[PDB]
């Protein structure tokens, strides 16, 4: 899944 | 009187995201930007200059979108950029001679 | 990962309009990854940063750089060691430099594992013509994997 | 159906760097605009805009202040450009006729 | 000032890798020069700004653009007329856009003739994909002749 | 002469 950096 | 230099020059800086925005990262594959960067550089360092490769990385990031079902980040976007004070083409010339 | 080498012909028809870049190694490279944030301001663990770090170290070795690595550093540790790296004597005999910084961050600064900030201007300054004379006229590349904000880009429909 | 990042496909040339001043000749105009017209007018035919801006950087890097008895005498400047472009920007001047 | 034409051979070997850039006109160009300042904050009259303005108007005309011009505008005037410009329907039938802003400035902002600041992020946003659907996927060029600081770069000697 | 901008 894609998460904020 | 010899030729002198600005205080800062001959730099190129690649950013995973734009001012005021977030960069996206996949928890298994890693960051979108780094992944894209590795793909382009490894494939094209041989015949493309770094600034152009980074335009190529821009194209990959523009077409990507988040996979985060049930969350606010599903289908979210990111855009990379680079800033340059380079004064010549930057070819990395891998593996030459 | 595999790096296609350039052909001699390509080198011959391109070297004259490009930065001198034939030193062995091509340059020193530094990959600085913060992943675990053990600090005051709670910053989510950068799952997948392990693959980022591995990919660059591999990438830069294969592009012919002498790769230095630092992991999970405080703001102050990042600053001191970036300065130590910028001042290394190898830069005189190399033709370029690479610094990749991977962490959480805000516009214009990045976080150490202590939740404190290092300003990116201070970083670029460490490699400039006044402070890093040995890299004068040489191409210096920076890659910054870090957020510059908190708001999601929701995206826009293509008309 | 795919979506765009909020902002993309921009290139912005700046006469100077963050924190730094830009310099303007009282008779010849700004160093940057002068450099830009010269390069674009000569090279639009065979060079993309991003590469042209690199050449503008080269001219600017080498230029220095004439203003004897000011601190601006022998002063320097560095331009830069930032790009979210995703391909080559050729202006193709004069094609087709 | 003369613009050398590109050859057909160049076009045929490069068009497929580049942004589409064949419309007539190539796009709309806006040259916005502030030279004379009159606000409470004093800002030195930008001598030679007139040559900048001619130079860019000529240059962009020669590059095939429909050049719009604005001189000596206030911060509010600048914001409003940049917005009108970005919203012009002509952008639908062109392939690119050019904005040149020439003035005094500070980091991230330019002055209008009244000594008030227009933030550059706000200007770029006028032309973004959200706000300027007409220019979606088209190349948008910005050129900013303005200071970003008041410190002289004395420069540095070349080592050895 | 050159001046700041």
């Amino acid at each position: 899944v894609d998460v904020p950096x | 009187p010899k030729m002198r230099l600005p205080t800062r020059s001959d730099m190129i800086c690649g950013y995973a995201c734009l001012k005021g925005t977030a960069a996206m990262r996949n928890t298994k594959r890693g960051s979108w930007y780094i992944e894209a960067l590795a793909q382009v550089f490894s494939e094209r360092a041989c015949d493309m200059h770094v600034a152009d490769m980074l335009v190529k990385v821009n194209a990959l990031i523009k077409d990507r979108e988040g996979y985060a079902p049930g969350t606010e980040f599903h289908r979210c976007k990111e855009m990379s950029e680079y800033c340059s004070t380079l004064c010549r083409h930057l070819y990395l010339f891998p593996g030459h001679p | 990962l595999q790096v296609k080498p350039c052909t001699p012909e390509f080198y011959q028809t391109h070297f004259q309009l490009a930065y001198r870049l034939q030193s062995r190694p091509r340059g020193l490279a530094l990959v600085l990854s913060n992943v675990h944030f053990t600090g005051e301001k709670e910053l989510e663990f950068r799952s997948g940063g392990d693959v980022d770090h591995s990919t660059l170290v591999t990438l830069f070795k294969l592009l012919g750089y002498d790769v230095h690595v630092l992991c999970d550093q405080t703001a102050q540790e990042m600053q001191e060691k970036l300065q130590n790296f910028a001042q290394l004597p190898a830069h005189r005999v190399t033709d370029s430099c690479i610094v990749a910084l991977l962490s959480h961050g805000v516009e214009g600064a990045i976080y150490g594992v202590d939740g404190k900030l290092l300003q990116l201007q201070e970083v670029f300054q460490l490699f400039d013509n006044a402070n890093c004379p040995s890299l004068q006229n040489k191409p210096k590349m920076f890659f910054i994997q870090a957020c510059r904000g908190d708001e999601t880009d929701r995206g826009v429909d293509q008309q």
